[PDB]
């Protein structure tokens, strides 16, 4: 039989664990509580390896005998969060074969269907394995059902040591009892399950195997319930009838930071029950059966889960295949992609309506606006569509990496890869529809040049949101700082409004850093190329070579230079939100 | 009970001097399930609605005091001190504290106690009686250790969570009420806390007073504090009467409670319908339904004044805002220095003509962005206190409007300066004093036509994002129809009448007006379309069109729920 | 507002006795009671507080005290008594009888050494 | 809540301006009160709330604070003021008191 000791364990950074020391068996379920400041999670994080690398981790791990050190935690024990983070446009069964996909590899897809199926009729879910996750307030399945799904989907990895961050809170009082029913169940299958509760009830207290109390890091008591009432009682605290244990057990150890006097009277209490314990015969026999199963030369070795992780493309086709199921199932995401564009010519064709082309009254001054207006909308539309359906994807992955599965690079060059041909045909459908409709120099190749320098920009500003996005939490902050920089683009790097020959040093430095700059160039020079204006001395530009030389003198014999700097621009970002992201997995 | 605090004081400073209040409700049947509820309640007795407190998105305090924006069926009675109830009688004599706080966080409490109370209180209390209902108002609930802390929330260091509440409270309780109903008063706080918390509502019901409270889920010493409990599941009531002898009620019909287990907890769950199964459903159900028919068959001060106090509540607290303000003096700062350095008139090479047109458009069309942003943000950040103290019967919806246009317009008006004074120095426009004023009062008039447009876009949209998206859809057709874009000209019949009322267009023009008129000269106008309005005529088409806004803004704040 | 303390004596340790304050000036049945004593060298201690009627006459005393000391009041003559029992080992002081604690000890008494 | 005054003895003649001082262990929020207890024994409250004063006292009493310490301001002592003064707390309960200061001409 499997057995986890933790002994003397502590975690510095301040002093959030002070001598921790458990020991769980298998088949055993062992509760855990504590108050907000208590570091019941700090230990559970620091058991599963996730924040022993920034805080110094004494004490040691000790699992079937074999020491672990501070690397294999990860390998061996599996960690069940609260956010619940799932895809919602994605069935249970398509979800757990990613999943298994993205952790085991093996063979044909047989065995991963196979382990699938047997890890949802372990988890009762079976019925719902062809349901859309959506949520639950829409028509999707409910929490409990997340819940299941989430531990199928950890339980999937064949473990044996499995932490559970508060799987209670946010439920309802008969799904939370069907949980812990379940987490029990789960336990008695020759495995061991140590969850932590904020609160629970009153039913829950005959149900778990071992029963402990942290308070500022310090263990209070750990044992079964008959112990702790038992110890209890001969602290001189008897548990009244009619009083669910659990919540006087909880304000017996616990300390009230509203005053001075009642803060040090039940810091003297915690400090009493805490004393009288670690004199208590519970305690030395949880040393010696460490000590002892530490010494028995007889025990099997630590099992580990099945095995690590494969290559990196097929983890990041994985990924990307997951993505672009994911947005294919959402009708709303996909006609804002395809239509935003087309939204935005539309609105912006509702005012010109068209092109004087033959008169100087309003023929430049219209195109120059309407060119400013593009080079300030498409990364804006790109802007929306990353704010709008990134945040769940990087929630996944954030959630998805501390696990092993794979790395947060990964999932965002699978999203590059997938919104790619996205954009495309947006783009495409937005030329194609408002480039003819106004008359702007009626051509194919026009046509084609004015395409590709509208579709650059677009993933330019979709992929530096991207990036922002990857190193800035808050999605309004990353909305309005692009904007505000797509601003300052279109407003300094075009030489539609400063005549940039003319422009400050700097100014006229910064505008070399902007693709907004390139964009306006290849416009103009598309545009204003082979048409001819007349007057009817203040203004009359007969010609469109002459306003060229005026405003970008030479941008005609950097056409290509200007397509590829505007295109060279994309791999650049690319990179930067790869580093970006690579950043953020050592800063959460 | 010797765990928590003891040594307290049980003085009761702040009772309730009148007739007793009674509240009796009789055969209530609500639907979109609360089925048959009938109690009687009277002052002196604290009742604690236990199990599942709500029929969905209105809780049952809310159908009780006759709030709820769901369905609304009825088929019982509800009397309030003996007569039937009435939006009227419940402003009266029922006041409500909520679940969520709704308080400046820059205020102290003692500030915003007297502002409530002499906004509160009737015309003829003199000031020394309104210090002193403050006083004992702080005294009863025992907040006087925090008569001088912030009452600030959570991103500010403020005060702690049950003092929020006690403070909460407090303002509820400043008109000296007969009825007090709290909903989930404990939520969200430590267990001493919600223990205090439960004993100073228990003394509040003892100081002559009716209180009723919402609990879903009590506490094991929290259940023990109870005066009076209905036990409700399902919208049906199984249980009304002593908390200490409820379970000497189910023993009594063969339900014993175990030991060491919450009577609450044991009994909400005993008699809860499973949704998981549908065999279980009815199973439960019929249980319920026995449980239930074995308990039916077992038994001033004016409107000026209150402006005044608005406008003076609203300049405390955002004057002290340091964060915020430092924020948008920088953002101002920001625009106007990137806005002057990009357009440096100053050197060897002046500024051209179109390079001055853009410039003037682009300080005008740049501002509201930022404008409508910010607008939005504090209007929806504070949205729920509006609407809460406007259903409750403090103000008139009024004074509110000057109030709050008078409490902006400094801070707009300095936004403005930092915007537009070290602007024109740094691009060497026209030089002078008349045509800087004019623009400066220009720019000033139009930002506060896009502040007032901001304001009445956010109060007529329930929502932050949609009202947002029709700011910038409206902010867009306006800059689109401006004088610099599509001519002004180019335009058949919608979007020149669009552009007649586009202040982004009257502001360009007025400012190609200001500084190219007799410069060098108005033929440059004359080859535009910017030479058919006098300078004086559109600063009177903005005054109007902000105007309109105002009405516009004022409607909507008259007739349209504020709900959060 | 004026307060008159009597009932000052010598009495043997371990035995009994009654403080009277006669009160004058007000509503006797809407104001608090307290009695607060002040060691012969020491610096002023409050012993007992008596609410008014809107509490139901409820008592309360200090830690020191709760348990020996019983303060109650007659509304008809307006008068205020204090019962002592098992004094004069440590309970001599100069007792004083003041109307408010809770908005600030004022219009105090003359007091009577015990 | 502790009361600490100061200075516990003080001697000051005709004419001077006395200022007495006094720290609460905790915060108070201004709910202090001093009184003066007269050589016979007539005790009587001088200065409410730390700021106001009674009825019937001269003017001459001032009351003030500087961040957790308030200070009673006595200008143009009289020979009325050679007696005891008490600060005292009734923010919370229990209300106590403080050590006294013996104003001495
Ligand atoms: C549906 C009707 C109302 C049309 C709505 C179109 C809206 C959603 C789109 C189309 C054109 C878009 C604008 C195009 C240009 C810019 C300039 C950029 O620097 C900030 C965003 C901003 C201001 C966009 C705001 C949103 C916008 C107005
Ligand atoms: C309920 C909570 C989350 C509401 C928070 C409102 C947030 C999302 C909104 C309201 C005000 C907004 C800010 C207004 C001003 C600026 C300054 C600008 O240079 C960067 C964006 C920034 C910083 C905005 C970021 C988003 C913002 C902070």
């Amino acid at each position: 039989p499997h057995s986890l000791g933790i002994l003397h364990a502590s975690y510095s950074v301040r002093q959030i664990l002070k001598d921790v020391s458990l020991y769980v068996e298998s088949g055993q379920i062992m509760c855990i509580l504590g108050s907000s400041g208590s570091g019941k999670t700090t230990l559970l994080d620091a058991m599963s390896g996730r924040l022993g690398r920034a805080g110094t981790f004494l004490g040691e791990v000790y699992v079937n005998g074999r020491a672990l050190r501070r690397e294999q935690f990860q390998d061996c024990f599996s960690y069940v969060l609260q956010s619940d983070t799932l895809l919602s446009s994605l069935t249970v069964r398509e979800t757990l074969h990613y999943t298994a996909l993205l952790a085991i590899r093996r063979g044909n897809p047989g065995s991963f269907q196979k382990k699938v199926e047997a890890v949802m009729a372990e988890l009762s879910l079976s019925h719902v394995a062809d349901r859309l996750i959506g949520n639950y307030s829409l028509g999707g399945i409910s929490t409990g059902e997340r819940r299941r799904v989430s531990i199928a989907a950890q339980l999937l990895q064949d473990p044996k040591v499995m932490l559970f961050d508060e799987p209670t809170t946010g439920l309802d009082c008969m799904t939370a009892n069907q949980i812990v029913v379940l987490l029990v169940e789960l336990a008695r299958r020759n495995r061991i399950v140590v969850l932590t509760i904020h609160q629970p009830r009153s039913e829950l207290f005959q149900l778990f195997d071992k029963i402990a109390i942290l308070s500022f890091g310090e263990l209070i008591f750990c044992g079964t319930p008959a112990e702790m009432l038992d110890f209890f009682n001969d602290c001189g605290y008897p548990c009244p009838e009619h009083s669910n244990p659990f919540d006087f057990y909880m304000d017996l150890t616990s300390v009230d930071t509203q005053s001075k006097e009642r803060e040090i009277e039940t810091s003297k209490r915690v400090q009493m029950i805490e004393s009288a314990y670690k004199k208590s015969a519970i305690c030395h026999k949880t040393l010696k059966n460490i000590e002892r199963m530490k010494h028995l030369k007889t025990l099997p070795m630590v099992p580990f889960k099945t095995k690590d992780s494969p290559g990196v493309f097929s983890k990041l086709g994985v990924l990307l295949r997951r993505v672009t199921r994911n947005l294919v199932r959402n009708k709303l995401a996909v006609i804002t992609r395809l239509l935003q564009n087309l939204i935005m010519g539309l609105f912006l064709l509702f005012f010109v309506l068209r092109v004087r082309s033959n008169v100087l009254k309003g023929a430049i001054q219209d195109r120059v606006g309407l060119l400013y207006q593009f080079v300030g909308a498409t990364p804006y539309t790109g802007m929306l569509n990353a704010v709008n359906l990134f945040p769940v994807l990087r929630a996944v992955s954030d959630q998805e990496s501390q696990d092993g599965l794979y790395q947060k690079w990964q999932m965002m060059l699978a999203y590059a890869l997938h919104v790619l041909p996205f954009s495309v045909v947006a783009t495409m459908i937005f030329s194609s529809v408002c480039y003819w409709t106004l008359g702007l120099h009626p051509e194919v190749a026009r046509f084609g040049y004015f395409s590709a320098a509208l579709l650059a920009p677009h993933l330019i500003g979709e992929f530096l949101t991207l990036v922002l996005l990857g190193i800035v939490q808050n999605p309004n902050i990353v909305n309005s700082v692009v904007a505000l920089l797509s601003i300052a683009g279109v407003l300094v790097g075009s030489g539609f409004l400063r005549n940039i020959q003319e422009m400050p040093i700097p100014f006229k430095i910064i505008s070399y850093f902007t693709f907004q700059k390139y964009c306006s160039e290849i416009l103009v020079v598309n545009e204003f190329y082979g048409l001819n204006f007349t007057c009817g001395n203040p203004m009359c530009f007969t010609q469109g070579i002459q306003f060229i030389e005026k405003t970008c003198p030479g941008a005609t014999s950097r056409f290509t230079m200007n397509f590829l700097i505007l295109y060279s621009f994309i791999p650049a970002l690319v990179i930067l939100g790869i580093v970006v992201f690579k950043i953020r997995d050592h800063l959460i | 009970d010797r765990l928590f605090s003891s040594e307290s004081d049980n003085s009761l400073y702040f009772t309730y001097s009148g007739q007793p209040n009674t509240l009796e409700v009789r055969d209530l049947n609500y639907q979109v399930g609360i089925q048959n509820l009938s109690f009687k309640v009277r002052s002196g007795q604290m009742l604690a609605i236990i199990g599942s407190s709500g029929c969905g998105r209105a809780s049952l305090l809310d159908v009780i005091t006759g709030r709820g924006h769901g369905g609304k069926i009825k088929s019982g009675q509800i009397w309030i001190n003996g007569q039937p109830s009435s939006p009227q009688l419940v402003r009266k004599c029922v006041a409500h504290v909520r679940q969520h706080n709704q308080l400046l966080p820059n205020l102290t409490v003692r500030e915003t106690l007297a502002f409530i109370a002499q906004m509160r209180l009737p015309r003829t209390f003199s000031q020394a009686q309104r210090d002193k209902r403050v006083e004992d108002v702080i005294a009863e609930l025992r907040l006087r250790q925090c008569a001088d802390t912030r009452v600030g929330n959570m991103y500010v260091r403020g005060l702690s969570g049950g003092e929020r509440r006690r403070v909460s409270i407090g303002v509820q309780l400043l008109w000296n009420p007969g009825i007090l109903i709290l909903d989930e008063p404990t939520s969200g706080l430590d267990s001493f806390t919600a223990h205090n918390l439960v004993k100073t509502l228990s003394r509040l019901a003892k100081g002559n007073r009716l209180v009723l409270i919402s609990l879903h889920q009590p506490r094991s010493d929290i259940f023990r504090l109870f005066d009076l409990v209905l036990l409700m599941t399902s919208g049906t009531p199984i249980y009304l009467g002593a908390a200490q002898h409820m379970v000497q009620y189910f023993t009594a019909i063969g339900y014993p409670c175990p030991r060491y287990s919450n009577p609450a907890d044991f009994y909400v769950d005993l008699t809860s319908i499973d949704r998981r199964s549908r065999e279980q459903e009815l199973a439960t159900r019929e249980k319920a339904q026995s449980l239930a028919a074995l308990f039916l068959e077992k038994v001033m001060p004016g409107a000026v004044q209150q402006f005044t106090t608005l406008i003076r509540r609203q300049i405390s607290n955002d004057f002290r805002d340091l964060p915020t303000l430092l924020i948008h003096g920088a953002e101002a700062c920001l625009m106007s220095m990137t806005i002057g350095f990009l357009y440096f008139g100053h050197g060897s090479i002046q500024l051209s003509f179109m390079d001055t047109a853009a410039l003037l458009f682009m300080i005008g069309a740049l501002i509201p962005f930022n404008v409508i942003l910010d607008v939005i943000s504090k209007c929806y950040s504070e949205r729920a206190m509006l609407y809460y103290e406007l259903e409750d019967g403090l103000y008139t919806t009024g004074p509110y409007f000057f109030a709050k246009i008078l409490g902006e317009l400094p801070e707009h008006c300095a936004y403005i300066i930092i915007y537009g004074m070290p602007t024109y120095w740094l691009a060497n426009l026209r030089p002078g004093l008349q045509p800087f004023l004019l623009h400066f009062l220009l720019v000033w008039l139009v930002v506060f036509c896009c502040r007032i447009m901001a304001l009445a876009a956010a109060a007529l949209l329930p929502t932050f994002h949609m009202a947002s998206f029709f700011s910038n859809a409206l902010y867009n057709s306006f800059y689109l129809a401006g004088g610099f874009m599509i001519n002004l000209s180019s335009l058949w019949t919608v979007p020149a009448w669009i552009s007649k009322v586009s202040f982004l267009r009257w502001c360009f023009e007025g400012l190609m007006k200001i500084q190219f008129s007799r410069r060098t000269g108005d033929k440059i106008l004359s080859v535009m379309e910017l030479d058919s309005y006098p300078l004086y005529a559109i600063y009177l088409i903005v005054i109007g069109l902000s105007g309109g806004f105002m009405v516009l803004y004022y409607v909507s704040l008259r007739f349209i729920k504020q709900k959060p | 507002v004026k307060l008159v303390e009597s009932g000052g004596g010598l009495v043997q340790p371990g035995g009994s006795l009654r403080l009277s304050c006669a009160t004058s000036g007000f509503t006797f049945s809407e104001f608090f009671m307290e009695w607060v004593r002040q060691p012969p060298g020491k610096r002023l201690e409050w012993v007992a507080v008596s609410r008014n009627e809107a509490n139901d006459y409820t008592t309360d005393y200090s830690a020191s005290v709760k348990g020996r000391f019983i303060v109650s009041r007659d509304t008809s003559q307006n008068i205020l008594y204090l019962q002592m029992n098992a004094l004069r080992a440590e309970d001599t002081a100069i007792y004083y009888c003041a109307r408010d604690a809770w908005m600030g000890f004022d219009y105090w008494g003359q007091g009577t050494t015990v | 809540i502790q009361m600490t005054q100061s200075p516990s003895s003080l001697s000051a003649s005709l004419g001077e301006r006395v200022s007495l001082t006094c720290r609460a262990s905790q915060e108070i929020s201004g709910y202090l009160s001093w009184l003066q207890q007269k050589p016979d024994g007539t005790i009587q409250r001088l200065i409410y709330a730390a700021f106001s004063l009674d009825s019937g006292v001269p003017k001459r009493f001032s009351g003030s604070r500087s961040g957790s310490d308030y200070s009673l301001t006595i200008s143009s002592l009289e020979s009325e003021d050679l007696a005891h003064y008490y600060c005292l707390q009734y923010a919370s309960y229990p209300c106590t008191f403080g050590g006294g200061t013996k104003l001495e001409i």
